[PDB]
DNA sequence: ATCAGAATCCCGGTGCCGAGGCCGCTCAATTGGTCGTAGACAGCTCTAGCACCGCTTAAACGCACGTACGCGCTGTCCCCCGCGTTTTAACCG
DNA sequence: AAAACGCGGGGGACAGCGCGTACGTGCGTTTAAGCGGTGCTAGAGCTGTCTACGACCAATTGAGCGGCCTCGGCACCGGGATTCTGAT
């Protein structure tokens, strides 16, 4: 598996498949899917880490909309990345 | 009554308190129904256009999400 | 039926970063839609850039520029760094 | 939990969609998405309106406050 | 916590105009108030000056204003008619009777001793009054209670020192003792006059209990299935010493019937009704268990489906020996949250009761069988064998009895279908809803029944005369209804009308109020108390009501309607079993009038298809 | 109520640069044909989200009451206008 | 041609003080609405057959692009008429 040999948790192969099938360009470089999977994995890891931290602060083992939205909105970084975005069932800071 | 009045004064109240409003004027409520009304017209218009293109006689959560994403507020949770 | 979602991979990343915590169907849907949004944005940026440079192929440097434009900053360096480690380690094997 | 009120919202949505099309047939997920989006919009707008009142040296929001918020957003 | 007006009883003139003014009311009229946190019999006459500033004054004003408007339109209004005053004093006397009976106790819960200002450790009885749930329950004076109802205090003492308590209930589940085929009424049953078929059912269900497996009482609606249930509960609690708690879950509107049956066929046996608001639940929790860090005293607990669902967890702890469901037709859906809840309930033995065992599709019968006994359960010619082998397999586990073979005294049941012609307005609405721009099969049903159901059909067809002529002539169904109602009034018969739509019932009620007939209505939105009052009035020996308006299943599942002769079904409910179950509300064993069933059908409409396809469901009963 | 004093404004004069036309021959257009395969169409099984009704009961409506704040008015005094004058950075060959 | 300093000066900021409409706050009603439960049956969502549709490829040519070249038209000026503006 390309992902397993890559040591990234995201599907490099399926990312390549969608880049081909998404009419994005006629040919796709070998490293582009790899790089994109790496960045997606990194952003997911960052957000999940922040969500887990919010859940710990709230003394809950379960990561719920309010945990995720509270992470995104407290953190200025993700806040400016997803400012004009709304998380379903998510509460106000 | 007409269902525009279905959005009750307590509902407008709770919205305002969440957004941080300390006090709400009696004139606020009609206009909140108005802005809610126009936003729903816009989003439902795009959603219905999506279904009409799709030859689908059923508005779909993906259609609503796509409409909102164009209007500039992407909605997460109902993706597919 | 085969459904297009980033379920198992988000699970894997979450266990890596927080082994005890789990994520439910709804929150997986939130993560899946978020990853799809970010990924669509990056891919659209890459295609637009390849177009404006009159280049008819996509690659790690396209995604370099896309990630650097999109991510606001102080994760731009991190995303670039992890993507680069992935792509050099790819081009080796 | 959600606060714009479920069945009233669904009927409001139904008659709004009635004008754009007939025998139009929503989904439960679609209604939920609509309500959540409208909730988010209105909470943002009341946040803006309260900024406007606080800047005008007022605690209670007003019509003029919400119209200020809207015509600086730009949909108006 | 602090004394203040909570309910107001009645009014009177302190010492001997059209619209009394505030001063006129305050001085001349005097009001019988109840105080908060007091019994409903510790009432007192009162006046504004004496009460002073105290909470509940808003309710003193609201009731006084209702009194002023009432005095205005009794007779001093310009419009006076005999029917109007009849309705006014009728509702007045009903309200008086209900409040008068709100004084007397129904049961006593516990006795506690408390020091007063004088230091006496006088005893106090917590007492539930009639027509009340356990909420708003007060500690009344023991002396007053014993004087007012010594019999209830005796029943109370027998209950607390009862030899029938669960705590030493025997545990025969290791091996159930083998019984003897009973041929006579056991002397425990203090109702008398149990029927031979009812004894046969008791022994069948006892044999099944002894063998250990379970069964469904499939005797058709109106064979005293409730009486068999009470007899067998008494049988378990006496013949087999299984005192431990039993749970009966019944449809609402039949809960008072179940109290009446339990008390009259087993007065010594304790039952606790489980409904009311959260305070009613809490006052039950105060009594159903002891204040200790566990034993149950209640021999039986009666409740409804909604309350089961709500208090699933808290009731789920209680080891139930016998859980019995009345009208086992809401258990036909495996996905039903009541289905999951009852499976989650920790029950030794389950019993199901249903007039109609086999529902629309075989999957429902399968679901019922599986929940009876979990883990133990197409081509035409293979099917013909398969249905019969499934039937043969379930016969030992089912008991069904037909009204024709037994209870000969029950007069025969006659059912007739009246094909009605669609009126012009209905036809016009029909063609309109077969297109757009008049301004789903539901709309066809509404148009076929009566066009007033639609939002603004009032103006389309339309003083006192005009409204009635419009309402009658708008529906040919209503025209036939008029001819039958006048014929039945001439014949002195009594009728009950089953309509699917609450709006149909509202139209019928407006019609009958206009024409002047006295009726009684029972519906889902009706609170439990006034439903019971409605049933008591229509079943009383004297009854000025000739028409009983009913939904198909609110009053057409488990309610008793002695003293009715005609059942008019406006429309099939897509389920012939539910139609039959409503039809058997007047064909009880207690009827000596030869009930005749008129089912109204509109010609060249959806109802013909509905009947043609319910015919398939009838054929599958074989 | 009045007319003087700046700014705005009307016309038309001369100069310059870009618009719009023309010309050639570049490049992609336009037939003409072929092949593969995406969609239209037809048909089936099965989902699911109507329409309503129970039932309990949280929530909304109406009304009444008290008082914190909206809006107005007045007063003072900081903080800009609106020049004129003097630097200053910029102006485009 | 514009920026930058400086002075007097008018206008308006900001604060205070009062009153009264309007607001929030109980008090319980009536309302309607989860959250079950009914029976649909519209219309998916999916598959399979076969056609017209569209993607590529030469071969032919005619619209567009760059270059080149005129001259209307716009910006420009001075001078003359228009104008809205206090000021007393
Ligand atoms: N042997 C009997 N003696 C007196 N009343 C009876 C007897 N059998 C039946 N009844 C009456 O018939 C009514 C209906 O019982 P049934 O329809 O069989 O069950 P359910 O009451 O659950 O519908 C009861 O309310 C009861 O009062
Ligand atoms: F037997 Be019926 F349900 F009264």
């Amino acid at each position: 598996t390309r992902s397993s040999r890559a040591g990234l948790q995201f599907p490099v192969g399926r990312v390549h498949r969608l880049l081909r099938k998404g009419n994005y360009a006629e040919r796709v470089g070998a490293g582009a899917p790899v790089y994109l999977a790496a960045v997606l994995e990194y952003l997911t890891a960052e957000i999940l880490e922040l969500a887990g931290n919010a859940a710990r602060d709230n003394k809950k083992t379960r990561i719920i909309p309010r945990h995720l939205q509270l992470a995104v909105r407290n953190d200025e970084e993700l806040n400016k990345l997803l400012g004009r975005v709304t998380i379903a069932q998510g509460g106000v800071l | 009554r007409d269902n525009i009045q279905g959005i009750t004064k307590p509902a407008i109240r709770r919205l305002a308190r969440r957004g941080g409003v300390k006090r709400i004027s009696g004139l606020i409520y009609e206009e909140t129904r108005g802005v809610l009304k126009v936003f729903l017209e816009n989003v439902i218009r795009d959603a219905v256009t999506y279904t009409e293109h799709a030859k689908r006689k059923t508005v779909t959560a993906m259609d609503v999400v796509y409409a909102l994403k164009r209007q500039g507020r992407t909605l997460y949770g109902f993706g597919g | 039926t085969r459904k297009e979602s980033y379920a198992i991979y988000v699970y894997k990343v979450l266990k890596q970063v927080h082994p005890d915590t789990g994520i439910s169907s709804k929150a997986m849907s939130i993560m899946n839609s978020f990853v799809n949004d970010v990924f669509e944005r990056i891919a659209g940026e890459a295609s637009r850039l390849a177009h404006y440079n009159k280049r008819s192929t996509i690659t790690s440097r396209e995604i370099q520029t896309a990630v650097r434009l999109l991510l606001p900053g102080e994760l731009a360096k991190h995303a670039v760094s992890e993507g680069t480690k992935a792509v050099t380690k790819y081009t080796s094997a | 939990e959600l606060l714009i009120r479920k069945l009233p919202f669904q009927r409001l949505v139904r008659e709004i969609a009635q004008d754009f099309k007939t025998d139009l047939r929503f989904q439960s997920s679609a209604v939920m998405a609509l309500q959540e989006a409208s909730e988010a919009y209105l909470v943002a707008l009341f946040e803006d309106t309260n900024l406007c009142a606080i800047h005008a040296k007022r605690v209670t929001i007003m019509p003029k406050d919400i119209q200020l918020a809207r015509r600086i957003r730009g949909e108006r | 916590d602090f004394h203040g007006i909570d309910i107001v009883i009645n009014h009177r003139l302190k010492t001997s105009k059209t619209v009394p003014d505030l001063n006129n009311c305050k001085e001349n009229y005097e009001f019988l108030i109840k105080w908060t946190d007091e019994s409903h019999l510790h009432n007192t006459w009162e006046t504004y000056e004496s009460i002073g500033q105290v909470r509940g004054l808003k309710r003193l004003d609201n009731y006084c204003k209702q009194f002023i408007i009432e005095d205005q339109q009794v007779r001093l209004d310009p419009y006076v008619t005999a029917e109007d005053i009849e309705i006014m004093d009728m509702e007045r006397e009903r309200r008086l009777d209900e409040f008068e009976e709100f004084h007397v106790p129904e049961r006593i819960i516990d006795s506690q001793r408390a020091s007063l200002e004088d230091g006496t450790s006088q005893l106090q009885y917590l007492v539930k009054w009639r027509r009340l749930n356990y909420d708003e329950a007060t500690w009344e004076n023991a002396t007053d209670i014993v004087k007012l109802a010594p019999e209830q205090v005796k029943h109370f003492q027998n209950r607390e020192n009862s030899k029938i308590l669960p705590q030493y209930s025997s545990n025969y589940t290791s091996q159930r003792p083998r019984f003897e085929k009973l041929s006579v009424q056991p002397p425990f049953i203090k109702g008398g006059e149990l029927r031979d078929f009812q004894l046969t059912g008791i022994n069948w269900m006892a044999f099944l209990w002894s063998k250990g497996d379970n069964g469904i009482l499939a005797d058709e609606m109106g064979l005293g299935k409730t009486v068999q249930t009470v007899a067998f509960i008494s049988w378990l609690i006496f013949a087999r010493r299984q005192n431990g708690p039993h749970i009966i879950v019944v449809p609402l509107s039949t809960m008072p019937a179940w109290l009446d049956t339990f008390e009259k066929w087993a007065p010594d046996l304790n039952c606790i009704c489980y409904m009311g608001n959260q305070k009613s639940r809490d006052t039950i929790r105060e009594y159903e268990f002891y204040t200790n860090p566990k034993t149950m005293k209640f021999n039986v607990l009666l409740t409804t489906y909604e309350y089961i669902l709500k208090d699933r967890a808290e009731l789920g702890s209680i080891k139930w020996q016998f859980m019995a469901v009345d009208e086992a037709h809401r258990l036909k859906n495996a996905e039903s949250s009541l289905y999951e809840s009852l499976n989650s309930f920790k029950v030794a033995n389950r019993m199901l009761i249903t007039g109609t065992p086999l529902q629309n599709n075989i999957k429902e019968l399968a679901a019922l069988v599986n929940f009876l006994m979990p883990g133990r359960f197409n081509q035409d010619e293979e099917q013909e064998e398969y249905i019969h082998d499934l039937h043969r397999r379930i016969q030992p586990f089912i008991l069904r009895r037909l009204k024709k073979d037994v209870e000969k005294s029950l007069p025969s049941k006659t059912e007739r279908i009246l094909r009605v012609e669609l009126s012009d307005v209905q036809t016009e609405y029909y063609k309109n809803i077969l297109t757009k721009n008049y301004s789903i099969m539901n709309e066809l049903k509404k148009a076929s029944n009566h066009p007033y159901l639609f939002d603004n059909a009032e103006e389309r067809v339309l003083t006192r005369e005009n409204v009635l002529r419009g309402l009658i002539m708008s529906s040919g169904k209503m025209v036939l209804l008029d001819q039958l109602l006048t014929r039945l009034k001439k014949d002195g018969h009594r009728v009950l009308i089953f309509s699917q739509m609450v709006r149909m019932l509202d139209i019928l009620g407006d019609y009958l109020s206009i024409k002047g007939i006295n009726f009684q209505r029972l519906d889902g939105t009706v609170p439990s108390a006034q439903r019971r009052i409605s049933i008591d009035h229509f079943n009383s020996p004297d009854s000025n009501d000739f028409v009983f308006l009913l939904s198909t299943r609110a009053g057409g599942l488990g309610i008793n309607l002695m003293t009715a002769d005609t059942v008019v079904i406006f429309d099939s409910d897509w389920n012939p079993q539910a139609d039959l179950q409503a039809m058997a509300r007047a064909h009880r064993i207690g009827q000596k009038n030869h009930v005749m069933v008129y089912r109204l059908v509109s010609k060249d409409t959806v109802e013909e298809e509905v009947l043609e396809r319910a015919r398939k469901k009838m054929i599958l009963e074989y």
